[PDB]
């Protein structure tokens, strides 16, 4: 329960606690300074410190409803990249923290569902501002998100081969290829379509797959 | 420490991701080049990748005086203060004990010596040099501040961010004390 003194002294506080490292107490302040004047004259930089300190402290859904009630607010502020870079970050914690707790005893077919949210979100940025001083990070990290989504599809298609379900192998390995040509994990899944393909006595089709593995080395 | 409060979660692991690569088509097919959704678009660069980048929330100028609007742009920060503001000014830098090294009062403009920043989320703390100034630009008015050279462990740093961050700090320890009294 945050006292009731003037906006700036409170900001004031909220800017030591903040920089202290020390969130909990930086989004108590932030909170009641956006609740109490939401028409404040600098609630933009409230706004932002938020979902900053929500990311630290890891609020992550939190952090995410900061970000997304300031892009509609603000559609053409000269910071709302940084406000997508975040919304990355957000979905990309969830996602290392999936995996985290699952150490040890996963499933190679759990779905990665923050890291397909991660890469929507970069891509927006990416595209939408190529000159953004975060979008050189945020496209390595689309290039090691790609990897980890058709790696997810690769799963897929080996748990259905290991069951003989060959049509349920064709189509994921299809999807693969309609959209993540370009990926290690499409590349291992190739024998697998064949070999489906085999299975299913279509010999024309399984051909033009084995043409295409080794045209690939 | 406080380098955790300046950088993303998580490891650098992700640059040490394989290169993506178009899949060559055998002779007699051709194929799509990668596009739609899950493509990833060409850039080169290049700006800072993981722990290097500052992920802090961008340092914008505070209109902690009634009714004025401020705005950034470059390595100037400004706050339209809706005149003998010039003295008020000066007297606000010369409560904080920034040296200030000539002063045009005719002008109402005046450089500063290197201010000495402090900050607990800084590892190494960073000095600034400025060029403050009230400019009858109305009515209204405008103080601007202008960060003319920033240092940081003595090397001169002169990168967007920080340059925003540091001209940021002065305009805000200006209203505030532009507040602190009117
Ligand atoms: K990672």
């Amino acid at each position: 329960e945050v006292p009731d003194n003037p906006p700036n002294e409170i900001y004031a506080t909220a800017q030591q606690k903040l920089q202290d490292g020390n969130w909990r107490q930086a989004i108590t302040q932030l909170e009641a300074l956006d609740n109490r004047y939401p028409f404040g004259p600098y609630s933009q930089q409230v706004q932002l410190d938020l979902i900053y300190a929500y990311y630290k402290n890891a609020d992550l859904p939190l952090a995410q409803a900061a970000i997304d009630r300031f892009i509609r607010l603000n559609p053409t502020h000269p910071n709302i990249d940084y406000v997508m870079y975040m919304r990355g970050l957000t979905n990309m914690a969830l996602d290392d923290s999936a995996l985290q707790g699952f150490f040890g005893v996963d499933r190679s077919d759990r779905d990665p569902q923050h890291a397909r949210a991660a890469f929507s979100d970069f891509s927006k940025l990416v595209r939408g501002y190529p000159n953004s001083q975060y979008t050189t990070d945020a496209t390595k990290r689309l290039v090691f998100l790609k990897d980890r989504l058709a790696k997810y599809e690769y799963s897929v298609a080996e748990y259905y081969t290991e069951r003989g379900a060959w049509v349920a192998v064709v189509n994921r390995v299809e999807g693969m290829l309609r959209d993540y040509p370009d990926t290690q994990a499409t590349r291992d899944a190739l024998p697998l379509m064949e070999n489906a393909y085999r299975q299913m006595q279509m010999n024309a089709q399984a051909e033009k797959v084995a043409k295409i593995i080794a045209a690939n080395s | 420490d406080s380098r955790y409060k300046r950088q993303v979660s998580g490891d650098e692991a992700y640059l040490e991701a394989a290169p993506l690569a178009e899949l060559h088509a055998p002779a007699g097919m051709i194929l799509p080049v990668t596009s739609g959704d899950y493509a990833i678009p060409v850039t080169n660069g290049s700006g800072a990748v993981g722990k290097a980048l500052d992920i802090r929330p961008p340092a914008q100028p505070l209109a902690l005086v009634s009714g004025a609007r401020t705005q950034f742009t470059g390595d100037t920060a400004s706050l339209l203060v809706e005149n003998t503001l010039w003295p008020q000014v000066v007297s606000v830098l010369q409560a904080k004990n920034y040296t200030i090294t000539q002063r045009d009062d005719a002008g109402q403009t005046l450089t500063t010596d290197w201010v000495q920043w402090n900050r607990l989320d800084e590892d190494e703390q960073y000095r600034g040099r400025y060029q403050i100034s009230v400019k009858p630009q109305g009515y209204q008015q405008a103080v601007t501040v202008k960060l003319l050279n920033l240092e940081q462990a003595g090397k001169p740093v002169a990168d967007a961010a920080s340059m925003q961050r540091y001209s940021t700090e002065m305009m805000n320890v200006i209203s505030a004390g532009l507040d602190k009294s009117a």
